[PDB]
Order: C-alpha cells, then structure tokens, then sequence
C-alpha cells in the first residue's frame, strides 16, 4: 500500500548503542542487531550524514525500516526519531522472500514485515539478524488481479533480448505468436500494480511506460517528449500530442474509474514485418493505447512529430499505423487511413484522427 | 505448463526425488520452488537445475507436512519462452 | 495502436 517494504519490531537497549548502515553488493536487505550496534545493509547508496548514535535512555524502542521505490527513500524510524539511510533508493526490486540468517547477537522483538508483493502484516520469529531477498520464479498466480513489476520486467528483458538478435532465435515467430505477445504485453501494462503515477520499463530497443490517468486528464491535452541522443540510426527524437477527447470517458460510461495511458516505444521493427518486409524510419514503431478504448473520427487529431536525418533522394515518408486481420493468422500491414503526413526534410509529423 | 509431467519417484520422511518430462525445445535451466502449502510466501524456497537435467532432490523437509512443489522451465529465447518462464506444473506432496 | 513512418520509394 503506502510503501514498498516495511520491517518493524522492537529493540531492547541494554547499553548506549549505535546505528550502522552499509551499502551491500547483494540485492538484499540485511538487519543485524548486536548489543552495541544495530546494523542495516541495503543495495542503496548511503546517505552521507547518517547519525552515529541512538538515543541515550535505556529501554524498549519500537522501530520500522521503510523502503519506497518512487520516493527513493530508505529510512529507519526508531522510537521518536527517524533516520534517513538512503536518499537514492530508486531501483526496481521486489522483496518477497526471507532467507535464513544464522548470525549471533541481540535478537529483535515483536518483528513483523510487509512488502508490496506481500502486503499482509506477517509476524516473524525474533532473531538477531534478518535477510530479505526476492524469489526468482514468478510466484504470483494467474489471478488476473495484478501483475508484478519484477515479473513484467524480466518479460520485457526477454523481448529486448530478441530485438537485439532476432536472427539468433530458434524460430521465426509467426504472426499469431507476435499478436498474442503484444496483446499480453498491453494487458500486463494496464494491470501492473505500482505506487508512483508513472512506471517505465526501459530496455534495450524497447521502452514501455504506464501513466495513471487523473480524472482531470480529459480536460486538457497531453504532451509527451523523448530523448534518443542523435546517433546515426536515422531517427533522433519524437514528440506526441494526445487530444483531450482521447482520454474522455464515453457518454454511457459509469463510475469514473482510473484509466491508463500506454506508450510502448520500439527501436526495432522485428515484430512489425509486413509482406515484402517494408522498412520504417529508424525502425521506429510507437504504440499508443488508452486502456481498453478505441477512439475514431477525432476533431483535433493526435499528432506524432519525429526528428530525423533526411534520406529523400529515392524515398518519401508516409505516416502509417499497423493493422492486422483477426481470423487471418497472417502477417499484418501498414495503413495510412485517417493519417495525414507532413514531411519536411529533417522533420515529419503524423496527423491521425484515431488511436 | 511446458514441463509436461511431474512425478515423485522416491521419498523418505524428510527428502523427495521429483522427475519431469522435458519439452521438445531448448531449456536453459529449470526453477524448482517448494514450501509448506499453508505457509507464507516469505518462507518459500527455490533453486535451479540445468536444462539438460530432468530430476531433482528436495531435502530438509518436516515429516507429515504438506508441501507444494512447482517446476518452471526457462530459457533466453523469446520465440520459445516469451515470458522467460514457462507455465508452472505443481504437485502437492504430503511427505 | 502502433504508429510508424513508412519509407516509400
Ligand atoms: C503489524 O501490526 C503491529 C500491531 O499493530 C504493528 O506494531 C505497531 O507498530 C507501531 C509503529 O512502530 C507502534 O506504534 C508505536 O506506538 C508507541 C506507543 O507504544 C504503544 O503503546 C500501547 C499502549 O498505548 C501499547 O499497547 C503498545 O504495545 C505500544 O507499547 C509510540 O510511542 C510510537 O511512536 C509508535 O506510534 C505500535 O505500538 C505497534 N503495535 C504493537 C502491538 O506492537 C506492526 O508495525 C505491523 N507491521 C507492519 C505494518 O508491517
Ligand atoms: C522511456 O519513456 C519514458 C516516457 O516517454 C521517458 O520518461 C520521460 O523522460 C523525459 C525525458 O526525456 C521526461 O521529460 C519525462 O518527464 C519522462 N516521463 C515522465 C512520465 O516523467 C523515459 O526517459 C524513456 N527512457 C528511455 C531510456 O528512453
Ligand atoms: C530486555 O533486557 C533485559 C536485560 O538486558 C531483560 O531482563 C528483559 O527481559 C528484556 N526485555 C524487556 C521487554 O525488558
């Protein structure tokens, strides 16, 4: 709910004691309590000002170790005070597994834990040390309730793996396979549970981003910009303008439920090869999806503007969108229907009345 | 489930020998997970087996306690395992 | 919907 990771308990102070934090090489959260020092280790960079000593008075101290991925904060609240362990904890990790920790020391008391993947308040046996790691296997069942970020992250790393070396794969994937995967990917992006307003999956040759739309989003247009560093791959940057009508709930729609924006940015056309295998500028294929919605006959069009290096001696640039035939099981094709092109030498803009 | 079959070949009160049919595709490695069926996901355990192997040994279990054992296949080829992991096959073994 | 800019000769 409110944080990615919460580990709480009580500490019996039998003497003047210290707080110690280290950045671990391993992606674990390690908590080790000795009589003189409470030690916390996490994969995040150490904040440079971490206080050395705990409050002088002896007694029982309630504590909670907090991690939040989008706030980038790993802080330890302790008794009446709060200690900031890391200020740059913005890294995709999923804590759902406790490892056996056989360290000796002063056991912690009334310990409990809850994470994003395991949101229940789970009491743990008291122990001098605790180790929190992740499962590698996908333990989330086929509930369709929510998709796990780290599971989706590995799936998108798998696709990126194929885009880098599509010649190396064991098979040339059929159209039905690719269509099934792109449906699955879209489905998982609309249902993935995360804490921030935006979640981006940035991989080699693919970048998928999820926007949690506000109720206010229907009121105003949406502007999106990207950065690609101007290498000589023929495409350098893009911008998007999404009209307010695209985000508007339908006339007979109810409940004002949250909707999501999906921008899947491909730097590869491996999944979009028509018959005759037509080429696309910079292999750029840009997927735009409003969750479970099709809009058509737009007054103000969605516009896609692309900066590129010109190669116009024997070629013209035409804005198109990928269309497939359900019940064909055959490769798709490009269509320019309802999409107007303005193609200056170094810049081209696509004006489409639908997405 | 890419592993077509999953069976227990042998067992002791605390240990287990599982076996599974390999699929007709390249498997890089398998992931075996096991835990007490009613226990919390924090306590679950897992290890890896090379994809050339079709058996595994699970030991250190409590006697007379139901355990859920799950086997995923895995590889790095998107055209074989698009979600990197297969669909799981699971047994519930009492021991 | 996947938008792209076709290269037509
Ligand atoms: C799972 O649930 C348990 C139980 O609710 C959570 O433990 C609770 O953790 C919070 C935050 O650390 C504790 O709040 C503190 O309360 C003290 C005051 O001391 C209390 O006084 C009452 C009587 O008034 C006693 O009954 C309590 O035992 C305790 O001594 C305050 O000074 C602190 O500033 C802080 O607000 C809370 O006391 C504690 N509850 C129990 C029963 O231990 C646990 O965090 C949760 N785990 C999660 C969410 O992961
Ligand atoms: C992947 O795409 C996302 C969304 O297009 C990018 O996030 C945006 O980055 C720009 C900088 O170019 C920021 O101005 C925006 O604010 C970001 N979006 C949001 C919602 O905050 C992200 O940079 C892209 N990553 C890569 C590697 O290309
Ligand atoms: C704390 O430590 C003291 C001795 O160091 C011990 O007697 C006591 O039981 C411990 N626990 C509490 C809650 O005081």
């Amino acid at each position: 709910p409110r944080e990615d990771f919460r580990f709480c308990g009580q500490r019996n102070q039998t003497q003047q004691s210290t707080l110690h934090y280290d950045q671990s090489s391993e992606p674990h959260i390690f908590v080790w309590n000795t009589e003189e020092t409470l030690t916390i280790r996490a994969p995040f960079l150490a904040a440079p000002d971490i206080p050395r000593f705990f409050p002088e008075p002896r007694g029982l101290y309630h504590f909670c170790l907090y991690w939040s991925r989008h706030t980038g904060r790993l802080h330890l609240r302790y008794g009446k005070h709060d200690y900031l362990l890391s200020s740059q904890a913005s890294r995709l990790l999923c804590f759902q597994k406790q490892e056996q920790s056989l360290k000796q020391g002063a056991p912690l008391i009334a310990t409990s834990v809850s994470s994003w993947q395991i949101p229940q308040n789970t009491s743990l046996p008291g122990a001098p040390s605790f180790i929190f790691s992740f499962h590698n296997a996908p333990h989330k069942v086929s509930h369709n309730a929510s998709v796990d970020m780290c599971d989706l992250k590995k799936e998108l790393q798998q696709l990126s793996r194929y885009l880098q070396h599509p010649q190396k794969a064991a098979k040339r994937p059929t159209a039905a396979f690719i269509s099934q995967q792109l449906q699955s990917l879209e489905s998982k992006l609309t249902s993935v549970s995360f804490l921030g307003d935006t979640l981006s999956f940035e991989e080699d040759r693919v970048n998928a981003t999820v926007w949690k739309l506000p109720p206010t989003a229907g009121l105003e247009d949406l502007h999106i910009h990207s950065q690609k560093e101007e290498e000589q791959s023929e495409v350098q940057a893009y911008s998007l303008l999404l009209p307010r009508a695209v985000f508007q709930q339908t006339r007979g729609r109810r409940r004002d439920d949250a909707k999501r924006l999906l921008v899947v940015d491909f730097s590869s056309q491996a999944l979009f090869q028509d018959k005759n295998s037509s080429q696309v500028l910079g292999e750029k294929v840009l997927g735009i999806v409003v969750q479970n919605t099709k809009v058509t006959n737009l007054s103000d069009p969605v516009v896609l503007t692309f900066q590129h290096q010109p190669q116009p001696k024997n070629v013209t640039l035409q804005c198109v969108f990928w269309v497939e035939d359900p019940a064909s099981s055959s490769t798709g094709s490009w269509s320019s229907a309802g999409c107007e092109t303005v193609s200056r030498d170094t810049q081209t803009s696509c004006l489409c009345n639908h997405l | 489930s890419v592993p077509t079959k999953l069976e227990v070949v042998a067992a002791t009160p605390t240990s287990l020998l599982i076996s599974w049919d390999a699929p007709a595709v390249t498997v890089d490695h398998y992931v075996i997970t096991y835990g007490e069926t009613g226990g919390s996901p924090w306590s679950w355990q897992e290890f890896e087996v090379p994809g050339s192997k079709s058996t595994a040994t699970i030991s250190g279990l409590k006697p007379g306690v139901d355990y859920t054992i799950t086997v995923y296949a895995s590889s790095f080829d998107w055209t074989i395992f698009p979600n990197y992991y297969s669909s799981p096959i699971s047994i519930n073994y009492r021991t | 919907t996947y938008f792209a800019v076709l290269m037509v000769s």
